[PDB]
């Protein structure tokens, strides 16, 4: 939820410049290459699988991209394909569809 | 009692019998007499033959219609036209 992120991203940031002052550098110019450095120097954790040591990345990569509401205050969804239960995919399929069709009518190290 | 060299004969062309009996046994077996040569060697009594025989019947409906329909539906094995929806 918003307020959450939200309050996770300030959190976030003042715990920046408290790690950029005990490591005695710029406030400002604090990088996550040194969040990373400062973190792993104060909490030394030899545990083998990376994703278990300590971390302070952003909110952003800390949290799952949770999505958002789809219908608002009076109950009607946004995307018209809302109802087929994957209206990204089949809006991008729909798209997908509509430029084949026009392109009908109108006539290497990359996977 | 029959005029011999007549029945069931086939003039082998240019000496290739292979093809020659090749042919000679589709004729005997399209008038199924291989067919009745096999099921006459043990006597088939006749209660065993009356199945046999509606069953080869049944079969033979459910074969046929089966191939007319395989045949009907085999214009629909074209490509997608409406690929993406």
């Amino acid at each position: 939820t918003e307020d959450f992120i939200k309050k996770q991203i300030e959190e976030f940031n003042i715990g920046k410049r408290h790690l950029a002052n005990m490591m005695g550098e710029d406030p400002e110019t604090f990088t996550q290459e040194d969040i990373d450095r400062a973190i792993a120097y104060l909490f030394p954790s030899g545990l083998f699988e990376k994703r278990a040591r300590p971390v302070m990345k952003h909110p952003e990569q800390i949290f799952p991209r949770q999505r958002a509401i789809q219908w608002g205050e009076d109950g009607r969804p946004f995307h018209y394909l809302f109802y087929t239960g994957k209206q990204s995919y089949y809006s991008l399929m729909h798209d997908v569809y509509g430029m084949l069709l026009n392109l009908e009518k109108h006539q290497i190290g990359s996977r | 009692k029959h005029l011999k060299f007549i029945a069931r004969t086939v003039m082998v062309q240019e000496g290739n019998v292979e093809s020659a009996y090749r042919t000679l046994n589709r004729i005997l077996t399209m008038d199924g007499l291989i067919e009745d040569i096999k099921h006459r060697r043990y006597y088939e009594k006749p209660c065993r033959r009356r199945q046999r025989e509606s069953y080869e019947r049944c079969r033979r409906i459910y074969n046929m219609e089966m191939a007319r329909k395989i045949n009907f539906l085999m214009r629909k094995n074209r490509a997608d036209p409406w690929q993406g929806c």
